[PDB]
């Protein structure tokens, strides 16, 4: 053989001399080895795995590996403070967060310690980190709206409570933003007080700088969308450990809610960072090394966590935890290891394009390859009509697309679909931080499906929607009420709207063609 | 008193074994017998007092059993206005040949970085008179700004002209660190900060500091020459509420040379051969590169694209670190473009309609939608023409050339290369040059005259002038 | 063979394709005009049957260069997985 | 085999004939302008 | 293991009550991927594209223990998923090797209105 | 080869030699384009560059002695001077006029004239 | 220049081959000698027989004796010939010595 690192010296010496004295072995370590964060403690017996240490200076570690001669711990801090031959107490506890209402409304760290400043956390009870997912029994159908506000994904990708929803892309695509939209848009019900409707928020933030976390928090508290979420931070200058802790921590702090029958929305930011994290934790423990060096049980790593995000039934209380995990894919690819093993885990995937965010088309989600398995089950009765037409049209729009620069050469009844085409994708066009409501989302894809918007020209289309809200928002509020109490668009009511689009094109003052 | 002694010396890694009392991580330790000062990084505890370190310095003429004095504290450096103007080493020996570096303290390179709560963020756009960044990719004084590119598509002239562009007629002090570069580059930046006066020999002035760990340092220097800059940075910053510009030349090359001891050091290799701890080293000082209540920090850090793959680990963790980015492209150079900065891939953090103008917004989509139609159009072009394109089409290939060769703009540090005297070119100024081009003010003339100018005004004068001329 | 040649390579022979398949539709329609109308009409068959050949070659080599594509790529991922394993067994 | 650089230089080639005759015919436009 | 937990469900009422099973198996695929991991932590050495050597083995085993016999038959309808669209993958290609029939479900076939999406072309 | 240099070999023989490698590498450079679509758009002096090298390349294939019973036809052994002589008047255009079938498996330049002369005669 | 007696612009060659067959820089040398410019050249010989430590120190020698000139107020010319082959040749003295290895199994440094 080599050698074996329980084979210490001074380990080895004590047994030489005699002297059987190991200072209660039991519930107490000696830390024999540090490096790059992995402390490896001779001792320390009858120390479950994954539990909490204190070292001699303060900071706690985390026991992973429970060898034959040794305990290989993950330090959660800085490296630098404890150095060989200090002592090691076991915690007696596993690692746990608090939860409760008191939180929503301030920043915590991936142990729940508040870094905000506002002042002391006060809350009921802790939870712990690692716990298992609800059963099949447990469990029941995803039939309730997530609505994020943005129109392309409530109406083309609808996304349903319990479900999981991944946001793939490239760096710099929009997928924080899609995030945020879906926090703003839930702030309503809270104004108003639909507490069938509320949905609280909880953001995960996994290797991201503090300033960009500022930069959030500041947004949250400007549009007032902040005291009803809840942001945690893993920053990039944390600890691995830490990063790889944020997500389950986050995921508690939403059983909470799922528990006790309210609805929580839980989105984690960077998710493949975290993997990173595990991934330098295991390559340091010496764990074997898979594809791209990822550890064997990476897989398991996303699972377990997703799978939390479950609807429960009405015995439990029908409470509900929507996951919306982000991956960064670096050449669009999603063939490498992580994006195939959260695409196998999750329901449907958002997938951004970088060209199409050049394009001008912001959100930049390519309809083609995002898909939802929950589908129609989520959406209100109102939408899923016009949203199985409009989604046929982009279909073939996209397949025609190919010949769009050969348009007046082409045979019409095609260019017609080409430029029908055009308008829509236009009209799916939206601004950053402004969510819309899913009333007036039905009234724009109606004047879309229609066919009215083909008399406009494109370059109008954002003004005709944002003007034609406001005068229907101001007049016709009966109307929208109507959408949004019974859910559905009756006959009179389509009937209502078809009348009034076209006149209002008209009167408007925008040219058509 | 040495209480240690080297045991074991592979590479650049070296062991000592110690009696009693262990330094803590990072400490630096001094060999005892060396014709130049060398110094180790605690790096591991291996027990049995134990400790594996990286050396500073070349480790060959060691030998076992040469006694090891422990400081007691990390690397520490000279720190305050006796570096400005002063090119300083990783362990701070002075290599200006100038004499000793007084410093009222002694700073070490090591530390946590700034809490949460005293982050103090800030947007307020910084005027770097190229026109191209300050109209796609703003720059945020206090922000971080990234200059990836590969191998020879001018991201070192581009540093050299923020300097000679912002750098002076600047407030504050400013740093650079130059980590893993060419020494060649260094005495030439040396003798041009010292003819524009940045530096001066004599004292009271002088507001620049110098740090180089360049390549014939062997590894641990250049990686740990990048912290001594920005401790300097971080003094100056605290101590007193000054703007501070810190320009890194190539950081890539930190992370390069970790993973060039990793190995030795024990880690398993990753993915692309780099270490483990890439993205945490990398993240421990980018996190200290930050403005806060005290003071700002307007770093612009230069990372190199080994091959131009923009997917390597390096730069693909420095992304998420960055406030603004500019990403050069090499397709450019080959057709004369300089700088070759792509205009669809440069974003920056600030480019929105609350912070800038909204028609300073308004004008820069405008720019990426017209750059990218024209290069979807590329394709038929190829195999039909631009004849049989139509009016519109036309249109916007004969703006997308002219614009694209407006984007290229002179710089002074460039004139050697091509012969043409930099020039400047106020934000106003730039914004309404490119909104006049899209309203088709400069359809009429030729795009030749579109190219290394600084304003509209100045193309349109060069164009008429030429037909005159002729 | 360096993916990221191919992909460009495999990009490439896509556009080409699209573009040869875009003007057999134009030269259909504009030769279905000249029949309508009636030599041109000629010139306009022998393009989309040209057109045509064309796509369907491009295609055939999209599908072979794509065949060389995953190969690549599952050679990649060994390699580098056994730098990784040669550098973890010591 | 190299079809992206073929098309590239396809591009170039005949952007800059259409694009050279174009600027032939401004500088003549704006000088007789220019004159009077 | 899941699978062979299945399969072992289905070889009694083979052996005992002598009858034919349908084993319906949730995409192989995450079999094959699960086999994987477990070799990745018991330390072995990946294979070619980071696949456990006993590949063929260990699907064999599943593949083998479900044929005919004189006293029954069990049937097996398993679902495919094809990494990156890669039938050169190991994985599909070891599982190929077993398949004895192939059913391709078809989108096109839907929208037209006929819902067995099968293709009679594809399929095999 | 390190021996391809104008003073080892005569002047002659090098220029020739280099002038098949430019030939066959320009229609190397066409392969694809010729592949995705034919060679009818091709340039009229391409055009006869992709003929000529279709002949040259067919040229430089001989059969030999002891794999005469793979292919049943007798070996050729074709000394310097003619080889020389036979890719000289090919660069020159001298059996451009005949099919490239005749150059197939032929020793000497003049073998394949008659062959070509032949299939000509023969019609 | 060297013939000429113009020091300001004499610059002596110095040609490390490394991993060549001997009998490539045999005929170099005849070449050399040929035009007479041997007399101002220096050519430092680590060939494929030779031990892998001795193509790693080639490029390494004959950079100092270039540096005598350099100090000396002269100018030298040192080509080395493929470096690629002193890589591989401090990769194979680095992996006997039971170095772990990096990508494409050369050393980290
Ligand atoms: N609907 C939108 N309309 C216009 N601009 C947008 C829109 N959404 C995002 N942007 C801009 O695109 C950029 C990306 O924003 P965001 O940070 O939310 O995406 P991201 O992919 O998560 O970025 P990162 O990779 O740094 O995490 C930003 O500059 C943003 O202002
Ligand atoms: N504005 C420019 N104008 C003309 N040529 C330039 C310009 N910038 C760079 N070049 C060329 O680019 C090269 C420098 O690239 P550089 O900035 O040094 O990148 P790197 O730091 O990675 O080496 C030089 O050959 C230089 O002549
Ligand atoms: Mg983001
Ligand atoms: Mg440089």
């Amino acid at each position: 053989k080599k050698l074996s690192t329980g084979e210490a010296s001074v380990v080895l010496a004590e047994k030489i001399k005699g002297i059987t004295q190991q200072n209660d072995i039991t519930e107490y370590g000696t830390v024999i080895s540090i490096g790059d964060g992995i402390a490896r403690v001779f001792g320390l017996t009858k120390v479950q795995a994954g539990e909490m240490v204190e070292f001699k200076s303060g900071i706690r570690g985390m026991a992973l590996n429970l060898e034959t001669d040794n305990v290989g711990v993950v330090v959660l801090g800085n490296d630098r403070d404890i150095k060989e031959g200090d002592v090691v107490k076991r915690t007696g506890a596993i690692v746990d967060v608090p939860i409760g209402e008191a939180m929503c409304g301030r920043v915590f760290d991936a142990l729940g310690n508040p870094i905000d400043g506002l002042g002391p956390l006060k809350t009921t009870q802790r939870a712990r980190v690692e716990i298992k997912a609800p059963g099949i029994i447990p469990r029941q159908s995803v039939r309730q709206p997530m609505q994020t506000g943005i129109k392309c994904v409530d109406s083309l990708v609808p996304i349903g409570r319990g479900q999981r929803e991944l946001i793939i892309g490239d760096r710099q695509t929009g997928k924080t933003a899609i995030a945020i939209d879906t926090i703003l848009n839930q702030k309503e019900a809270f104004n108003t007080g639909d507490v069938k409707k509320q949905l609280y928020c909880i953001y995960v933030a996994v290797g991201q700088k503090r300033s960009t976390i500022a930069n959030l928090v500041s947004i949250l508290k400007q549009h007032d969308c902040m005291k009803f979420t809840i942001v945690v931070c893993a920053t990039a200058s944390d600890a691995a450990p830490l990063q790889f802790l944020a997500p389950y921590s986050g995921c508690a702090i939403g059983e909470f809610f799922r528990d006790n029958g309210k609805h929580a929305l839980i989105i984690y930011d960077d998710l493949s960072k975290q993997a990173v994290a595990y991934r330098q934790m295991s390559l340091l423990l010496r764990r074997p090394p898979g594809r791209e060096a990822y550890p064997g049980d990476v897989f398991y790593l996303h699972s377990r966590l997703l799978e939390r995000a479950a609807k429960m039934n009405d015995s439990l209380g029908g409470g509900s935890l929507t996951a919306l995990p982000v991956i960064e894919t670096q050449a669009g690819d999603v063939s490498a290891y992580i994006p195939t093993n959260v695409i196998s885990i999750t329901d449907g995937q958002i997938f951004l394009e970088t060209e199409l965010f050049y394009k001008g088309i912001r959100p930049a989600i390519n309809v083609g390859l995002s898909v939802s398995r929950v589908g129609s089950a989520a959406q209100i009765k109102a939408m899923k009509k016009i949203a199985g037409n409009l989604k046929l049209t982009l279909a073939t729009y996209r397949e025609l697309a190919a010949f769009s620069q050969f348009g007046s050469d082409l045979d019409a009844k095609t260019q017609q679909q080409l430029n029908t085409g055009e308008r829509l994708v236009e009209m799916l066009k939206q601004n950053q931080y402004t969510p819309m409501k899913v009333e007036e989302q039905v009234c724009i894809i109606f004047a879309g499906v229609k066919g009215f918007l083909d008399a406009l020209v494109t370059s109008e289309v954002l003004k005709f929607e944002k003007k034609f809200l406001e005068h229907v928002r101001t007049n016709h509020s009966a109307l929208l009420k109507r959408i949004r109490d019974s859910g559905d668009l009756s006959e009179v009511d389509t009937n209502e709207l078809n009348t009034i689009i076209p006149l209002f094109i008209q009167e408007g003052g925008f040219k058509l063609k | 008193k040495a209480n240690g002694q080297v045991s074991q010396v592979i590479g650049a890694v070296v062991d000592v074994q110690f009696e009693g009392e262990l330094p803590q991580i990072l400490n630096a330790l001094e060999v005892q017998g060396t014709q130049h000062r060398l110094v180790l990084e605690v790096a591991q505890h291996l027990g049995d007092s134990r400790v594996r370190t990286i050396a500073m310095d070349s480790t060959e003429g060691l030998v076992r059993g040469q006694p090891v004095v422990d400081t007691g504290l990390p690397i520490s450096v000279p720190v305050g206005p006796g570096t400005l103007g002063r090119i300083m080493n990783v362990i701070g020996e002075p290599i200006d040949q100038r004499g000793p570096i007084k410093a009222a303290k002694l700073y070490p390179i090591h530390r946590d970085a700034p809490s949460f709560t005293d982050q103090a963020t800030s947007a307020e756009i910084l005027v770097t008179g190229i026109k191209v960044v300050d109209l796609l990719a703003p720059y945020a004084r206090g922000g971080k700004i990234g200059l990836f590119g590969g191998a020879g598509v001018g991201k070192t002239v581009l540093i050299q002209e923020l300097i000679n562009n912002v750098a002076k007629h600047h407030g504050g002090y400013s740093v650079f660190a130059g980590v893993g570069e060419r020494t060649r580059e260094g005495n030439d930046l040396y003798h041009e900060m010292m003819d524009s006066k940045v530096i001066s020999v004599k004292e009271g002035e002088s507001r620049c500091a110098l740090i180089f760990g360049q390549m014939n340092e062997p590894p641990g220097a250049r990686a740990r020459v990048g912290l001594t800059g920005l401790t300097v940075a971080e003094y100056f910053r605290d101590e007193e509420g000054k703007d501070v510009l810190l320009f890194v030349d190539n950081i890539f090359r930190f992370t390069q040379a970790c993973s060039e001891v990793s190995a030795l050091l024990g880690r398993i290799p990753s993915a692309v051969g780099y270490q483990p701890t890439l993205a945490t080293d990398l993240g421990a000082l980018q996190e200290r590169i930050t403005t806060t209540q005290k003071g700002s920090i307007t770093s612009v850090q230069a990372i190199y694209v080994p091959a131009d793959d923009l997917t390597d680990p390096a730069p693909a963790t420095t992304f998420a670190h960055l406030d603004a980015t500019t990403v050069l492209n090499r397709g450019l150079t080959e057709l004369g473009i300089y700088p070759a900065v792509d205009p669809l891939d440069s974003t920056s953090r600030m480019l929105d309609p609350i912070t800038i103008g909204e028609e300073h917004y308004t004008v820069a989509r405008g720019v990426q939608k017209l750059l990218q139609d024209y290069k979807s159009l590329q394709d038929i072009i190829a195999i039909l023409g631009v004849d049989d394109l139509s009016e519109e089409d036309k249109l916007v290939v004969a703006r997308a050339r002219k614009v694209q060769k407006f984007l290229s703009q002179p710089f002074f540090m460039s004139e050697v290369f091509s012969g043409i005297p930099g020039r400047f070119v106020n934000l106003k100024q730039n914004i309404a040059s490119f909104k006049a081009l899209l309203e088709g003010a400069g359809d009429e003339y030729p795009e030749s005259c579109f190219y290394m100018k600084g304003d509209l005004e100045e193309s349109l004068a060069a164009g008429r002038a030429d037909a005159l001329k002729s | 063979a360096n993916l990221k040649q191919l992909k460009i390579r495999m990009k490439a022979i896509g556009s080409i394709k699209k573009i040869t398949k875009a003007m057999k539709m134009v030269a259909a329609s504009k030769m279905k005009a000249e029949t309508s109308r009636l030599s041109s009409a000629s010139e306009q068959a022998s393009r989309m049957n040209a057109m045509e050949n064309a796509s369907k070659n491009a295609g055939e080599i999209l599908s072979k260069l794509t065949l060389d594509y995953n190969k690549a790529r599952q050679a990649k991922i060994t390699m580098e997985l056994i730098e990784i394993i040669s550098g973890a067994s010591i | 085999t190299r079809e992206e650089e073929w098309l590239d230089k396809r591009t170039k080639s005949q952007e800059k004939v259409y694009f050279d005759q174009e600027d032939r015919k401004a500088m003549k436009r704006l000088l007789e302008k220019l004159n009077t």
